[PDB]
């Protein structure tokens, strides 16, 4: 890695001053997202000068107040050098992203990564009347294999879950439905048992289980849904074999084990509204999509993509590819740095030159 | 006569009088507590009325034992088996003395 | 004590009345059994197993002496020396199965409490030799000489 | 601390009574049995392995007795009388 | 003879004892070590300490609070344990004065050691100290000034007290801003003393001057999937119900049927019960619903279809603070909508603080509950800022409860020492020497305060003593330049409760430690 | 001098008698007596410094490093980690004195040590220890008779408590809580007198609750004629103060009923589910209504309750407290005059307790809340609330208050008093000395040793206060002989006079009698032991 | 060990007196079986196999290893 915060926090430093510098880098990453190495080097240089200042016979309280005065003057100077910028100017955004990526391993792929990052940031925010960017609306998916040139900016969502309904893939004009209940045998929250004292009852148990499952599947189908996403269930079986067979026979794509944490992202992207009881499962709570297909990554894995959504949300997904895992992690960190740079350009829209110019002007 | 140490009185014991001038003593081997009727007893009901009736029946069993003890005319009650807080408070309300887990000897 | 089922016994209560009456009925049954035993003229009961609290209560009420012999050998020898038959149920003993003895009492010899089944006649199936002594080893040697 | 107090020194054994007599007589009998079969014109020879690596293949009783080592002092007395008989008259060491 | 120095040994292995001289030596050494450690972090020009934990996590803590310094140290000297517990109890009673009381106790025990070396029985020292403590307490009580009747003067006193409390801590850089923040936060409590109604949220990043007191309230919880993210003229209902696989509390109940159709019917009945409960909740006519416990998916979508915000898992403190700030009632039954009061606020929205999202309540009705966002450059800075703000809030709450105030900057200590000296000048015996030592410690407190700033402490203390003897009862240390000045004009004030507690606790601990003449240790486990 | 015997037979065969005899130890006769006397002397000399108003405290550290500063002799010896058997005997003697009397736990140890110290010289002169024990016993009998002779009676009447106040002050003089001397003594006297059966019967200590909370000041310790509760109101929005509260003490959790016997309620249809839900809701409403119908204002429960009951109680203007302990429930019922009710069906108006004021109390910046139930009508239970600057002085104040309560209880049991400060010891020593002259020669030495041992308490009191022991004790004894006044002691406080009757230094007669009796019995028991057989294994 | 503070063991009274008698009796019991015309000789092994068959009392006690001082008195006697 080249990220200063990652380098600092990855190695244990064992010294209180070093740990406070690590916390400083973390705070700079939180507020800014880049410049995490510059701030640490600045702090180190300031303390190095403090060595001679203290040795000269100056109390370490005059030094602090003088440093505060110098900081205020430097803030004034930096603001003086600043140039107003508006988000409508794409060239400045691209230049900022390229400058952010210049120092990373993806400097060669910058010509593809920087416009991708700028587009990703602009997709999830309103260009006007915006004061902050929530980077959690941009999902980064790391898939091993291929080239960093194969990084993609899918505007739908990418699900790493496999399709249980093997044999049906790439359904068009998808009507996606997200259910939070289980398609299995009936079960009440309070403990329940079924007592059998006659063979007729014992056959009727299976008959009524089949009837109940078939009724559930038919009510799901009647809404016109053809893609079903099932939330992960621990206590009760989310998807039984009979339910999967019935769904397959009625031409419906089934995708199970959807994490509870991704419900908000999926609903924001597709536009579906979660369903927890079959009574409320109606057509209006379905997300319409142009295409929902599963694609193989040249034998390196399988991804599900849902590209093209009526009334799309303010979310994007970035798929990162690489030869090995280390360059993939570094590419993810560099893309995050670029997104953070664009975010810092969103709030306090001011721009300065780099290359050591503002800091040498500060020194003078 | 006989003397022995006080044996782990429950709550409500301090309202029982501690001196009697001609008491009748009810020596018992009985557990005066709310508890399962037997270790292998199972109650099967299918109505809330039956649930309430079962609870009231447990309470009535305990109170019937206590009322028989009280109507025996005794004022001091001693038991080898533990005497619960409910029985202790019941006997305190009747100005009676109780003591559970008294040693067999 | 009142006998129990051999497979598994659970008290299935379905109404409040059964719950209230169960313990009273069980106690009445035990009292009836003990009184039926006592009505045969028996005044000493020897059992090979544990003694229930209610059974002990109702035996004390009817002035019946209780002896609990753990070892089956002692029970068999007592049956030989008294002339009784070891009944497998709590049914009152018939005339022939009832044992007889001249005197049964609780006595202390030295510092050990003993239960003595004593015949006044100079006969019987089993006779015992009570060995005294100042040492356990001495009594063991005397027992070897007796053998 | 407090090392034990003893009248005689440590590792000082003592046997007495009928056992000592029985042991002495048994040791003498075993010493006799060692060379019992080396008497007479039909005697068989014995092979003795010296601790120095030599081999003493002999029929003489005194040589056999002097070439072995024993721990029971009665056996030592028997070896001594065998040597005395050998030194005094020259033969009869097995017979004695 | 003695147990240790006897031909026969009376102890088990590892258990020893220390007689008079040895016990006094160990106790005095421990007390002096504790006092020396806690001092140098005293007064406006006191430095901080680094508490590097030796544990597995190796927690790092940069602090100026004396109570926290004494809390997280491995102490084996029993007298040091006494002093540590004194500091902890002082912190529990009032927010400030931990370092002051610890240093005062240490100086008192040093004077006691000197007196013992001068062949004075400890009981005489204790009696003299009791008399001196009585005199000093009377003088301090007579010196108190009350300004609670006047609103503007009381507000000025609150600002002065907050500034004086925050002068020593790391927040002295932005003392003005932080003093205004703390005073406003305390005044918003409307006389209530529960500091739990004031929530301090530490968000990493940003300058220490970026900290602010929110005009409404802030919550760190989430919202349901299909629920509005922004409502206007909110009608809030705060609840403590389950709404998560809600079971009838008959624990022995069970479903016992002979067909799966009946099981499906019972499941539908359970869902219908949950829907009916949600409908009863909605009958209150609400816009935002806050539940202390979890909210499952079915009630979540039921609220979403009704367009009602459903904030879940707001803990006991969360619901209490929301009730305080909005005026709602924490309800667990919904059969009487007219018996339940609904909290009201002008706006509910989601704000973006740092890299995290929080729920913002704006235009609250009551507002008797505050949230303070602390922005810092390091985690240690945030923790120390929170501790300093807690100290300031505690002192301000104590001043609100009891409005009597005394002047700081060593003025109170000098007045106490003057009264003690006046009492000692008319007393025969060595108790006069004991009271003189008491006064010496009381004067040593501002002496250390001046030493921490590097000034000529001896000269300043002599000037202060002369001024107090002449009649100038408000003279105190001026640390802007390093001279003496009028504490009334310069606006350095302290709570009377804090100074009284410091004096009394220090005297009590010195008395209890001095009475000990033998330390007996059992065999360690 | 140890290891028992070691001969290994005169025939050289092994001679093993006792298991592991080569690792055991034993002492016989005068050596064992001297070792016992030395150990007892060491213990008594350690303890004697904590005697009197000028006595000093001992800082005790346990296994876990916890520290207790105390002057109580019984506590000091209990926490002291001894191995010697005679030291354990001293510890047990002090514990016995604490149990029977409650005060004088330090005087007994010093007296026993002095008695054994004199017995050492007596044995060296060549006297059988049984003779010494018999002489000690008869000298103790004479001393007890003299104590009965010189005793004085006091009034234990409620209207005038001044003698009780003086006795409690004398008890508390040696403790650290003497800074609030009269206040602490008066609250102890009021506590004992409030919870007491009048006709010289027992004073039951379960009716006195002693609680200590850090913070505040030691002067803030006060007597609460009610109950202090560590709990608070269940709902945070419940009112913090109830006036003229009509308490409702219950031991039933505010939950749907649950049979104790194993049970199962079968739900077989939707109607069953609806009936069960309605049953639960109606049970909650019914229990709340049953509580409200009696007119109660406050409800006290022992086993806690759930959210629906909590909100129903809040909605119906019924403040409530949950999870109250059983002893606290009993104390509340006793003080408020109410009855403990096991279920709502049995709750009536006549079973409600009445309290003048129920309040929730804060303790500064601690979040810790506690409940006060005071202003009862005729409260038969009392509570003492102790404050302080640290937990250590709080514990010391707790044990000092226990000492004061025990002394007032002894005064209730027997109202005869003797004047302390060593005056009683000096008078007893003088009586023993006069008795010794008439006695035959052989027991004279034992009686004189007993008198000299009795003279150690004035010596310790004078030495602890800085005065010269022998000169002061001799002068006081000469004054007592010159003018018949058994009230002359050691002026430890330097008040100017030696008359302890004027100085109001008062002690219970039964306390002194128990001191002398227990010391004599333990000294005899030690003197009768002439053999030790320790394992001597030095095990870990 | 105690107040004496001597780096060694001590025995007093009947304890030491019995040991001296026991030690003296041990020496006698060694040679009691070698008295009178019906006495029997003794065999002594010198830890290296040296055998000494003797009946003289002095010779037996010369070769014996004695530790107790009281026994040494009789052996030298
Ligand atoms: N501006 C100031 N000028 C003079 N003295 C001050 C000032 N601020 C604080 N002090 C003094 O510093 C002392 C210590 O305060 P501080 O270190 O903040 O907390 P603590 O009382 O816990 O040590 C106080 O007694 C106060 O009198
Ligand atoms: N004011 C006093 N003047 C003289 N002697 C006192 C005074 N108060 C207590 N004493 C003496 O101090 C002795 C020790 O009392 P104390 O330490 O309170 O309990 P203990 O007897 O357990 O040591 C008592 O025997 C008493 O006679
Ligand atoms: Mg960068
Ligand atoms: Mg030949
Ligand atoms: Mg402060
Ligand atoms: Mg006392």
């Amino acid at each position: 890695t080249n990220d200063g915060a990652t380098i600092l926090k990855q190695m244990q430093v064992l010294h209180p001053a070093a740990r406070m510098l690590v916390e400083l880098s973390k705070a700079q990453d939180i507020e800014a997202g880049d410049g995490t190495t510059s701030v640490v080097i600045i702090a180190g240089s300031l303390l190095d000068s403090c060595t001679k200042l203290l040795q000269k016979g100056i109390h370490p309280t005059i030094i602090s107040e003088s440093f505060q005065k110098a900081l205020e003057k430097g803030i004034e100077i930096l603001t003086d050098m600043s140039r107003p910028v508006e988000l409508s100017d794409r060239e400045t955004l691209l230049n900022s992203a390229t400058t952010s990526l210049n120092s990373k391993v993806v400097s060669q792929y910058s010509s593809l990564l920087s416009p991708m990052s700028v587009n990703a940031v602009m997709k999830v925010i309103d260009p006007a009347t915006a004061t902050s960017v929530d980077l959690r609306d941009i999902k980064i998916v790391k898939k091993l294999g291929g080239t960093i040139d194969d990084c993609e900016l899918v505007e739908g969502l990418v699900l790493t879950q496999k399709v249980s309904n093997s044999g049906i893939t790439r359904v068009e004009k998808a009507k996606i439905g997200l259910i939070q209940f289980c398609l299995s045998a009936p079960k009440t929250d309070m403990d329940n048992q079924i007592v059998v004292s006659d063979y007729a009852q014992m056959d009727r148990v299976l008959r009524e289980e089949r009837a109940y499952i078939l009724n559930l599947v038919k009510q799901i189908k009647k809404t016109g849904c053809n893609v079903l996403l099932i939330q992960k269930s621990i206590l009760r079986d989310a998807l039984s074999d009979l339910a999967l067979h019935f769904l397959n026979k009625m031409k419906i794509m089934v995708i199970k084990d959807i994490e509870r944490e991704d419900i908000e992202f999926i609903c924001k992207t597709i536009g579906t509204k979660p369903v927890a009881h079959i009574d409320q499962f109606t057509a209006d709570m379905l997300g319409s999509a142009e295409l929902a297909e599963e694609v193989n990554l040249n034998g390196s894995g399988k991804l599900l993509k849902i590209t093209g959504c009526a009334s799309p949300g303010k979310t994007v997904t970035i798929v990162v590819r690489g030869s090995n895992k280390l360059v993939i992690e570094e590419a993810e960190r560099s893309i995050h740095d670029a997104l953070c740079v664009i975010r810092c350009l969103v709030k306090k829209r001011a721009l300065i030159a780099g290359g050591g110019a503002p800091e040498i002007e500060l020194a003078l | 006569g006989v003397a022995f140490k006080k044996t782990f009185s429950y709550a409500g014991f301090e309202m029982q009088p501690k001196k009697y001038h001609n008491p009748k003593i009810a020596l018992l081997n009985v557990e005066l507590e709310l508890k399962a009727e037997k270790d292998n007893a199972e109650i099967r009901v299918h109505t809330v009325e039956d649930y309430q009736a079962i609870v009231d029946a447990e309470w009535n069993i305990l109170y019937d034992k206590l009322e028989k003890i009280h109507h025996s005319g005794a004022k001091v009650v001693l038991s080898k088996l533990p005497i619960g807080d409910v029985a202790t408070q019941y006997f305190a309300d009747r100005d009676m003395f109780c003591a559970g887990r008294v040693p067999e000897e | 004590d009142g006998m129990i089922t051999e497979t598994k016994g659970t008290v299935l209560i379905k109404t409040a009345e059964e719950l209230m009456n169960f313990s009273k009925g069980e106690e009445n049954l035990m009292d009836a059994q003990v009184k039926a035993i006592a009505d045969t003229g028996a005044n000493v009961v020897v059992t090979g197993g544990k003694v229930a609290d209610m059974a002990l209560h109702y035996a004390n009420k009817y002035n019946i002496m209780l002896v609990r012999l753990n070892s089956k050998w002692d029970l068999r020898r007592l049956c030989k020396t008294v002339g009784a038959t070891a009944l497998p149920r709590l049914t009152p003993p018939v005339l022939e199965e009832m044992g007889h003895c001249d005197s049964v009492y609780l006595s202390e010899v030295g510092d050990t409490q003993v239960v003595v089944f004593k015949h006044e006649k100079e006969d019987g199936a089993i006779s015992t030799i009570v060995l005294r002594g100042s040492t356990d080893n001495l009594m063991d040697d005397i027992e070897r000489a007796v053998d | 601390g407090h090392r034990p107090v003893l009248v005689l020194s440590q590792n000082t054994k003592r046997e007495s009574g009928r056992k000592v007599q029985s042991g002495n007589i048994n040791a003498a009998k075993t010493i006799a049995d060692i060379i019992r079969t080396c008497l007479g014109p039909k005697s068989m020879m014995k092979m003795l392995l010296d601790p120095m690596g030599g081999i003493v293949m002999t029929n003489d009783g005194n040589a056999i007795l002097r070439e072995i080592q024993v721990q029971h002092p009665a056996a030592k007395s028997m070896i001594e009388i065998s040597r005395t008989q050998d030194e005094e008259v020259g033969d009869g060491t097995t017979s004695v | 003879a003695s147990l240790s120095l006897a031909p026969v040994n009376i102890f088990k292995a590892g258990a020893d004892e220390e007689r008079a001289e040895t016990a006094r030596l160990t106790s005095f050494i421990g007390a002096i070590a504790i006092g020396d450690l806690v001092k140098s972090t005293l007064g406006p020009k006191g430095m901080d300490k680094i508490l590097l934990s030796s544990g597995r996590d190796a927690s790092l803590m940069v602090t100026n609070d004396g109570a926290t310094i004494l809390k997280n140290i491995g102490v084996d000297n029993p007298a040091a344990k006494v002093l540590v517990d004194m500091s902890r109890v002082q912190d529990d009673e009032v927010g400030d004065g931990t370092t002051s009381v610890t240093v005062l106790a240490a100086e008192l025990l040093r004077e006691a050691e000197s007196l013992i070396a001068k062949k004075i029985h400890p009981q005489t020292i204790i009696a003299g100290w009791r008399e001196a403590t009585k005199a000093a307490r009377e003088a301090l009580l007579s010196s108190a000034v009350d300004h609670g009747s006047d609103e503007v003067k009381f507000r000025q006193d609150l600002m002065n007290i907050a500034g004086t409390t925050l002068s020593s801590k790391l927040l002295t850089h932005h003392k003005d801003h932080f003093t205004k923040l703390a005073v406003e936060a305390v005044l918003r409590l409307k006389g209530s003393g529960n500091l739990e109604a004031i929530h301090i949220i530490k968000k990493l990043g940003g300058s220490l001057a970026d900290s602010y007191l929110d005009e409404g309230f802030l919550l760190d919880k989430k919202i349901g999937v299909n629920q509005p993210k922004r409502i206007e003229n909110a009608k809030i209902l705060i609840a403590n119900t389950g709404m998560d696989t809600d079971k009838i509390k008959i624990f022995g109940s069970r479903v016992r049927v002979d067909s799966t159709a009946k099981v499906a019917e019972i499941e539908h009945a359970e869902k219908e019960k949950m829907k009916e409960k949600v409908e009863r909740i909605l009958k209150h006519g609400i816009n935002c619903f806050i539940n202390r416990q979890l909210i499952y998916n079915y009630p979540e979508q039921l609220f979403g279809a009704a367009g009602v915000m459903a904030i879940e898992h707001a803990d006991f403190a969360g619901v209490e603070r929301l009730a305080l700030v909005t005026g709602g009632e924490i309800a667990s039954t919904f059969d009487h909508p007219e018996l339940v009061k609904l909290g009201s606020c002008k706006l509910i929205e989601e704000v973006m603080i740092g890299e995290d999202k929080l729920i913002h309540f704006s235009g609250v009705a009551l507002g008797e509950a505050c949230t303070i966002v602390l922005r810092g450059a390091t985690q240690q800075i945030l923790d120390e800022a929170e501790r300093s703000l807690h100290d300031a809030l505690c002192v301000l709450a104590q001043t609100v409860k009891d409005s009597r105030t005394v002047y700081g900057g060593g003025c109170s200590e000098m007045l106490m020492a003057h009264a003690v000296t006046q009492l000692a000048n008319r007393t025969p015996g060595k108790e006069a020497v004991a009271m003189e030592s008491y006064a010496k410690a009381l004067r040593m407190l501002p002496t250390i305060i001046a030493d921490n700033a590097g000034y000529d402490s001896a000269d300043l203390v002599a000037q202060l003593r002369a001024a107090h003897s002449e009649g100038n009862t408000t003279a105190g240390l001026d640390m802007r330049e390093g001279t003496i000045g009028d504490m009334a004009i310069l606006g350095i004030t302290e709570s009377f409760q804090v100074k009284r507690q410091v004096l009394l606790s220090a005297a009590e601990a010195a008395e209890v430690i001095l009475r000990v003449d033998n330390i007996i240790k059992a065999a360690p486990r | 001098a140890s290891m028992g015997t070691l001969a290994f037979d005169e025939y050289g065969r092994p001679f093993l008698i006792i298991k592991d005899q080569d690792r055991k130890s034993r002492l016989m006769g005068l050596e064992a007596l001297k070792s016992h006397i030395m150990a007892a002397k060491a213990v008594a000399n350690t303890m004697r410094t904590s005697l009197g108003p000028n006595g000093l405290d001992k800082m005790m550290v346990d296994k876990d490093g916890d520290v207790t500063v105390t002057n109580d002799g019984a506590t000091i010896l209990s926490m002291m980690d001894v191995d010697h058997q005679i030291a354990k005997l001293m510890v047990e003697l002090s514990k016995s004195q604490d149990d029977e009397i409650g005060d004088g736990t330090t005087g007994v140890v010093v007296l026993a040590g002095a008695l054994l110290e004199e017995a050492e010289q007596l044995l060296d002169r060549g006297i059988h220890p049984i003779r010494i024990a018999d002489g000690y016993e008869q000298a103790a009998r004479v001393a007890i008779e003299h104590l009965d002779k010189i005793s004085d009676s006091v009034l234990v009447d409620i209207k005038d408590t001044e003698p009780l106040i003086q006795t409690a002050k004398t008890t508390l003089g040696s403790k650290v809580v003497n800074s609030c001397h009269r206040q602490m003594a008066e609250i102890a006297v009021n506590a004992v007198l409030t919870v007491a059966d009048m006709e010289r019967r027992d004073v039951d200590f379960e009716l006195i609750k002693v609680e200590g909370k850090v913070g505040g000041r030691l002067e803030d310790t006060k007597l609460i004629k009610g109950v202090i509760v560590d709990k608070d109101f269940s709902h945070p929005q419940m009112p913090k103060k109830v006036e003229d509260a009509k308490i409702a003490i219950l031991t039933c959790p505010f939950e749907p009923p649950k049979p104790k016997t194993k049970h199962k309620l079968d739900v077989t249809s939707v109607e069953d589910y609806k009936a069960l839900q309605k049953y639960e809701k109606e049970k909650f409403e019914e229990m709340i209504q049953q509580i409200k119908e009696t007119g109660a204002n406050l409800a006290i429960c022992q086993w806690g309750f759930d959210d629906e009951a909590n909100h129903l109680l809040l909605q119906n203007n019924l403040p409530a407290v949950r999870w109250v302990g059983g002893p606290e429930i009993e104390l509340i019922a006793i003080a408020t005059g109410g009855r403990i009710v096991p279920r709502f069906s049995e709750l009536t108006a006549e079973k409600l307790g009445f309290a003048g004021l129920v309040q929730e109390i804060s303790f500064g910046t601690t979040k810790d809340k506690m409940l006060v139930i005071e202003q009862c009508k005729n409260s038969r239970a009392v509570t003492i609330f102790i404050r302080g600057g640290n937990k250590m002085i709080i514990e010391e104040a707790k044990r000092s208050l226990h000492d004061a309560l025990c002394v007032i209880r002894n005064l209730i049991r027997d109202n005869r008093v003797v004047y302390g400060g060593g005056a009683a010891e000096i008078s007893c020593a003088l009586a023993v000395s006069q008795e010794a002259d008439k006695c035959p020669t052989l027991e004279q030495y034992a009686m004189r040793a007993f008198a000299d041992a009795l003279e150690v308490i004035p010596m310790a009191l004078s030495e602890n206060s800085g005065m010269n022991p022998i000169q002061t004790m001799t002068e006081v004894r000469a004054r007592q002989v010159k003018e018949m006044n058994p009230a002359l002691g050691i002026d430890c406080l330097h008040k100017g006079t030696n008359d302890m009757k004027q100085q109001h230094v008062i002690e219970t007669l039964i306390g002194k009698k128990q001191q002398i009796s227990l010391a004599t019995q333990m000294v005899r028991m030690i003197l009768k032991i002439d053999d030790i057989r320790k394992p001597g294994e030095s095990e870990e | 060990e105690g107040p004496l503070s001597v780096f060694g063991d001590r025995s007093t009274g009947e304890t030491i007196r019995s040991q001296n008698v026991m030690a003296a009796a041990s020496i006698a019991n060694i040679v009691k079986s070698s008295l009178g015309p019906v006495g029997l000789d003794k065999m002594l092994v010198d830890d290296i196999g040296d055998v000494t068959i003797t009946n003289d009392g002095a010779t037996i006690l010369k070769l014996l290893e004695v530790e107790h001082p009281a026994a040494k008195v009789l052996c030298e006697l």
